[PDB]
Protein backbone atom coordinates (compact mmCIF):
# COMPACT_ATOMS: atom_id res chain seq x y z
CA UNK A 1 0.00 0.00 0.00
CA UNK A 2 0.83 3.69 -0.22
CA UNK A 3 2.31 5.71 2.65
CA UNK A 4 1.12 9.03 4.09
CA UNK A 5 3.34 11.83 5.41
CA UNK A 6 2.46 15.43 6.34
CA UNK A 7 4.46 18.04 4.42
CA UNK A 8 5.76 21.43 5.67
CA UNK A 9 4.25 22.28 9.09
CA UNK A 10 3.79 26.05 9.19
CA UNK A 11 5.90 28.06 11.62
CA UNK A 12 4.29 30.89 13.56
CA UNK A 13 4.65 34.59 12.79
CA UNK A 14 6.26 37.51 14.57
CA UNK A 15 4.35 40.09 16.60
CA UNK A 16 5.43 43.41 18.05
CA UNK A 17 4.23 45.81 20.72
CA UNK A 18 2.28 48.21 18.50
CA UNK A 19 0.69 49.99 21.48
CA UNK A 20 2.77 53.01 20.48
CA UNK A 21 0.84 55.06 17.95
CA UNK A 22 0.59 58.75 17.13
CA UNK A 23 1.75 61.40 19.59
CA UNK A 24 -0.58 64.28 20.41
CA UNK A 25 1.66 67.27 21.04
CA UNK A 26 0.57 69.12 24.17
CA UNK A 27 0.76 72.90 23.96
CA UNK A 28 2.40 75.29 26.42
CA UNK A 29 0.84 77.92 28.66
CA UNK A 30 1.96 81.53 29.14
CA UNK A 31 3.43 82.88 32.36
CA UNK A 32 2.17 86.39 33.04
CA UNK A 33 4.80 88.29 35.07
CA UNK A 34 6.94 88.21 38.18
CA UNK A 35 8.39 91.15 40.07
CA UNK A 36 11.60 89.28 40.85
CA UNK A 37 14.59 89.73 38.60
CA UNK A 38 16.36 87.05 36.57
CA UNK A 39 19.08 85.59 38.93
CA UNK A 40 16.66 84.57 41.70
CA UNK A 41 14.32 83.02 39.13
CA UNK A 42 17.24 81.01 37.73
CA UNK A 43 18.36 79.95 41.22
CA UNK A 44 14.87 78.59 41.87
CA UNK A 45 14.18 77.14 38.40
CA UNK A 46 17.47 75.21 38.31
CA UNK A 47 16.59 73.44 41.56
CA UNK A 48 13.06 72.76 40.28
CA UNK B 1 5.03 78.79 42.35
CA UNK B 2 2.12 80.39 44.24
CA UNK B 3 4.68 82.63 45.94
CA UNK B 4 6.52 83.64 42.78
CA UNK B 5 3.37 84.29 40.72
CA UNK B 6 1.14 86.06 43.25
CA UNK B 7 3.52 88.18 45.32
CA UNK B 8 2.71 91.87 44.87
CA UNK B 9 4.52 95.15 45.35
CA UNK B 10 3.88 96.79 48.70
CA UNK B 11 2.53 100.34 48.93
CA UNK B 12 4.33 101.82 51.93
CA UNK B 13 2.80 104.56 54.09
CA UNK B 14 4.64 106.34 56.92
CA UNK B 15 2.11 107.93 59.27
CA UNK B 16 3.04 109.98 62.36
CA UNK B 17 0.18 110.07 64.87
CA UNK B 18 1.50 111.85 67.95
CA UNK B 19 -0.34 111.90 71.26
CA UNK B 20 -1.68 115.37 70.68
CA UNK B 21 -4.97 113.62 69.89
CA UNK B 22 -6.04 112.96 73.49
CA UNK B 23 -7.29 116.54 73.30
CA UNK B 24 -9.20 115.38 70.20
CA UNK B 25 -10.11 111.94 71.60
CA UNK B 26 -13.86 111.16 71.40
CA UNK B 27 -14.95 114.72 72.42
CA UNK B 28 -16.57 113.48 75.67
CA UNK B 29 -13.40 112.56 77.58
CA UNK B 30 -10.62 114.85 76.35
CA UNK B 31 -7.56 116.08 78.21
CA UNK B 32 -4.16 117.70 77.79
CA UNK B 33 -1.44 115.08 78.14
CA UNK B 34 1.46 117.10 79.55
CA UNK B 35 -0.76 118.85 82.12
CA UNK B 36 -2.35 115.61 83.29
CA UNK B 37 0.96 113.76 83.65
CA UNK B 38 2.22 116.78 85.61
CA UNK B 39 -0.83 116.12 87.77
CA UNK B 40 0.17 112.45 87.98
CA UNK B 41 3.72 113.26 89.14
CA UNK B 42 2.27 113.70 92.65
CA UNK B 43 -0.75 112.31 94.54
CA UNK B 44 -0.08 108.69 93.62
CA UNK B 45 -2.56 105.91 92.72
CA UNK B 46 -5.28 107.96 91.02
CA UNK B 47 -6.86 107.81 87.57
CA UNK B 48 -8.51 110.05 85.00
Amino acid sequence: PLFATPVDPKALQRQHGAGNGINSGEQMATAQTSLYRFPLLIERAKSA
Amino acid sequence: NVWLMEEQRALEVERTVSLAQHYQQLSDHKFNLAEIVTGYMAQDKDQK
